[PDB]
């Protein structure tokens, strides 16, 4: 009689229950499959291991992320996560709960449809929803309007919403994420000598850049001052005892989302995505948009990047605007508190995708009920 | 339940055994160490035969592969500590806690395989409970002391 | 329905029953033949010798090793040894029980091939396998990840192994192994007028070895205090009443090891093979590695080979790590320890290569089966 | 007044004068030490051998490459290198001659600085400059668009360059070379019951590798092929005069580039690494560079690994793609050919790294004038 939450990102699942304030299983979205030679007997009859089971022994496994840029790419991977998320991690039966997914907005269609079919055909779900990440992060925000942008692994996307209204024309997505800037750390880290090829130094590189990396508030000031001095240099210890340390790199790193060049992309930052959309929507809600910045996901969680993000957009706004950048400390959480709001409302209740509907209309009915 | 007293008596004796590593516990020296050591092999056997009719009543695409693959391992397990404290039992006997360590190596691997088998027992049971077989076992998902998981921490 | 467990070394011969604790046969793998002339009537018709039978007369015989550095090279004596092994020292029938037998890894494909072939059609074995030394002394060990070091006779091999999955790349062997050290220590015997140049001789130095030579944790301050004092000679009586005196010979033959230049090798020694070997390794699994350095073998049983093993893996390894090495007591059979454990597990009896596959694919099954 | 061109590989110095069509100097890049005992006065007073001086003598020498993988790890051995190659093999005295250098992309900065000192400080050169191995080699094969795969001693690269303009976020590096099929070679050649340990051992092996090994077009019909007959098995004298045969190694070994998990690699073939590339690249490029798929390298000399190549590439690109690869004949040398064609250019007098620049900006001025 509770409803379920699970929060699909590309790079991890978060997934807990509705009503309450935070996720019950936070775990990485891979699974991982050994690599190696068998040579113990009874060691090597499980092939394939999902989420933190994978973290733990990555270094005899080939990780792989069902999700790139938001899209299921494997399918019979993705059913493995969500069996796990099910089962081993929250331990309930899905058959008795409706669960709340969530999406980025301008990604396939057969994206969703396939969602529903395989929740309400292998799991047995009496009800699903498909819902927007964006319009759960400001659901958590605790407000109506504003233009939230979320990062997240495979992801960057701007969602204007006024008094509730959500303005699609003004929609941005942009796929440059966290992955992005893990893959552009592990080509930049090469300049030091430091070498991280396999899926597992990966995901060493992914903490690496958790760990030590901001957000600069001037680039071309703090490039001189990594130059100048060797003040911004700090260590990390490898899982095998080497130190490796990094000066510019910090902050080289994130700055791929306001300079997307550094990747070769052609696209523009994310104050200028966030400043256009602003631009697309109606005049008479741009001031209301400029001051509710929600910023959500684990990519804006670099330090300094609210304040980067107000100077930019304040730069590019008008000067008699009124620029606020809102970051919640738990916004890594915002999408699936959100939607932990949602699917406990009371208003809800009646737009469920409940199994008749799907028994009559196909899995198309989730374009039409979400 | 019997798989849970079972994993959970288990899992005393391997607090036993942990509690000698740190040097202060309810056994002396490597003596009391192999009798531990072989009693919770015998109970990982016991385990195995639990495991296995859990198994016997599951479909075969079904998470009986998860629960077989633990099963395999906690066999080995099982089998490695009762030679190997047949071994240090007779190197006693001709000439340690240098020795205790492969045994105490030995019951922590058990006592992990043996907790994945738990949770794939659960699971085993919870997802085929009206299917047939599984209903004589009589494991309706009740008898599984499962907590709910605990939240996350929101700010780390 | 027993099995049989022969660990074939270079040196000795190790077979026993699988389930068993120690095993029940352990000779020398020698063969003996006369050189001198039979003068008695009768007393010179046998025309061989095996095993201890061989070592008991080896005043009048020439002594002959069938296997060199792990290989077998007389086919006609090793078929000798392993007729002596079941018949006279087991006493068994071998069309009976299912034999396990050891091979050494990187070791040439033949070897193994005339392994099965001379089981499945000599001997009429109904089934047998092919083990790797070092997995059986992991299995021994009561582990599933660690890196084993595994000295004998004729080899000395690493083979690091994670989860019970091996890493076949990084797996060394050095052709430099207890041989090599009675050979040193006859060469460096002379330096003190002590001439053995027979096979029989070779035994006494063998003997001599095993009981008077020690690994120096610090070389140079032992060459240092042989050379001031005198406190470190000890002495020796050969088998007619001579007595021998040897100072720095004790740890000068042990030190080819760590220095295989002594004997004029370029390779590296065992520290150095043993950190290569952990280098090519996942760097997840490193940590694991260095605090499991199980040693097997019996050219691993000299006072003092733990202690300066840790020290220069220690010295090589980053110092946040936690090297231990493991040297269990009874070492020194810990590959047939493990083989019984093997041959006796459950898991294990639908590994064994029945005659009717060797009947079906001739002796190559043995690379594909093992 | 003419400019030099020294082409630093991990295996070999290619070194001659821009303007020419051929190096001057081909030498193997070692340096060689002895390692026994100098008995004869006089003969062991030379204490270091560089290029063919060290295989000529390498029997009784260590040889060790200063570069492995491209990057130069013995700053002193790496000095006598080049100290050689310029007054030995050359005969030109270093200051009136600029130095072109090549480098490998994706590389540590470090390297490339070193470099720079070395030669304005030790080599008192006018000017020096350092291109990428894969620009060089499409000059040399007189295009200025196409996707080059370089494969050396040390490293495998793919550099996408189209008309003259380089997609850096596409550029490849596989630290997986000629040296490590070397290697695994000698890993692979213990089946048969041959020992190559030694450093000497390892260029007799570089030896068999260049003149027997070849690509297989398929590589399971290979080894189907290889199993039922002996038509496949060739024969190579040792330097003593014994004969080895060798069957199906002859194929194993290059197919490491294709399947680099036979030496426990992760990554992906060369095929796929290249399609990989092409696949970052902008989606109206990608035509001409499938059909311009410059091979360069002495790794990519096997017989067959051109038509394997575009077999490979041609399952993986849409079936109406024009896929060309393009390897010539002499393109052992295109790198060395492209610098020669790049350091005569009249154009390019004026991209030379001066020492004024140099004394003004440290070695530091590498990275922005290169
Ligand atoms: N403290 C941090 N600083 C920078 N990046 C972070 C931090 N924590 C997480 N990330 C990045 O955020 C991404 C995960 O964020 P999340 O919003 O969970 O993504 P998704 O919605 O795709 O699951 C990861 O790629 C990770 O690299
Ligand atoms: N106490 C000892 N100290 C040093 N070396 C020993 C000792 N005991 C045996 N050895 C050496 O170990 C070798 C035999 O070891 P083992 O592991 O049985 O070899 P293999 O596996 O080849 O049979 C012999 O060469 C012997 O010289
Ligand atoms: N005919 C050949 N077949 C296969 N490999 C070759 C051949 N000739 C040279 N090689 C390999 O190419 C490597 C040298 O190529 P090169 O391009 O000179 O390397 P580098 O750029 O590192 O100097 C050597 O490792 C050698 O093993
Ligand atoms: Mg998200
Ligand atoms: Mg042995
Ligand atoms: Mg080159």
């Amino acid at each position: 009689t509770t409803a379920l939450v699970c929060d699909n990102g590309s790079g991890l699942v978060k997934a807990g229950f509705a009503g309450d304030d935070a996720p019950r299983a936070v775990f990485p979205s891979i699974v991982g499959r050994p690599r190696h030679q068998g040579v113990m007997v009874g060691m090597g009859q499980k092939d394939s291991y999902v989420g933190d089971e994978a973290q733990s022994k990555r270094g005899i496994l080939t990780l792989k992320y069902p999700i790139e840029h938001g899209i299921i790419t494997n399918w019979d991977d993705m059913e493995k996560i969500w069996h796990h998320t099910f089962y081993n991690e929250l331990r309930v039966a899905p058959e008795e709960h409706p669960t709340l997914l969530t999406e980025a907005p301008l990604n396939p269609k057969a994206n969703r449809e396939k969602m529903t079919q395989i929740m309400f055909e292998t799991f047995n779900v009496p009800a699903m929803y498909v819902a927007i990440q964006a319009v759960l992060s400001l659901y958590a925000s605790g407000r109506t309007t504003g233009i939230v942008l979320d990062s997240g692994d495979g992801v960057t996307h701007n969602v204007p919403i006024y008094e509730g209204y959500a303005l699609p024309h003004a929609i941005m997505r942009l796929d440059l994420a966290g992955r992005d800037l893990t893959d552009y750390l592990m080509k930049i880290l090469t300049e030091r000598g430091y070498s991280f090829v396999t899926t597992a130094e990966r995901e060493i590189v992914r903490d690496i850049k958790e760990k030590l990396c901001y957000v600069a508030l001037d680039f071309e000031n703090e490039m001189a001052t990594a130059a100048s001095s060797s003040s911004l240099e700090k260590s990390y210890e490898l899982p095998d005892g080497q130190v490796i340390t990094i000066g510019n790199e910090r902050f080289r790193c994130p700055e791929t989302l306001f300079q997307p060049s550094f990747i070769g992309m052609e696209s523009a930052g994310i104050h200028e995505t966030t400043y256009n959309s602003i631009m697309k929507c109606d005049i008479d809600i741009r001031k209301d948009l400029y001051a509710n910045n929600v910023m959500s996901g684990g990519t804006t969680m670099y330090p300094g990047i609210a304040d980067r993000m107000q100077k930019e957009i304040t730069a590019l706004a008008p000067s008699t605007m009124k620029i606020k950048i809102i970051a919640p400390p738990e916004r890594k959480y915002s999408v699936w508190i959100g939607g932990s709001i949602l699917a406990s409302l009371s208003t809800f209740q009646q737009m469920w995708i409940t199994k008749q509907e799907y028994d009559e209309a196909g899995p198309s009915i989730v374009h039409r009920k979400c | 339940n019997d798989i849970i007293v079972l994993a959970k008596q288990m899992c005393m004796i391997m607090m036993e055994m942990t509690d000698f590593t740190r040097g202060k516990g309810p056994l002396k020296n490597t003596s009391d160490v192999i009798s531990a050591a072989k009693k919770i092999a015998e109970a990982g056997s016991r385990m195995d035969k639990l495991g296995r009719t859990i198994a016997d009543h599951c479909p075969d695409s079904a998470c009986k592969q998860d629960l077989l693959a633990y099963l395999q391992r906690i066999a080995l397990y099982c089998h490695q500590l009762n030679i190997c404290s047949k071994v240090k039992a007779e190197v006693q006997n001709l000439g340690g806690v240098d020795s205790a360590m492969s045994l105490i190596q030995a019951a922590k691997n058990l006592m992990n395989a043996v907790v994945q088998t738990v949770k794939a027992s659960y699971v085993a049971s919870t997802k085929y409970q009206k299917s047939q077989g599984m209903a004589s076992l009589n494991l309706p998902a009740v008898s599984w002391k499962m907590k709910a998981p605990e939240k996350k921490p929101l700010v780390k």
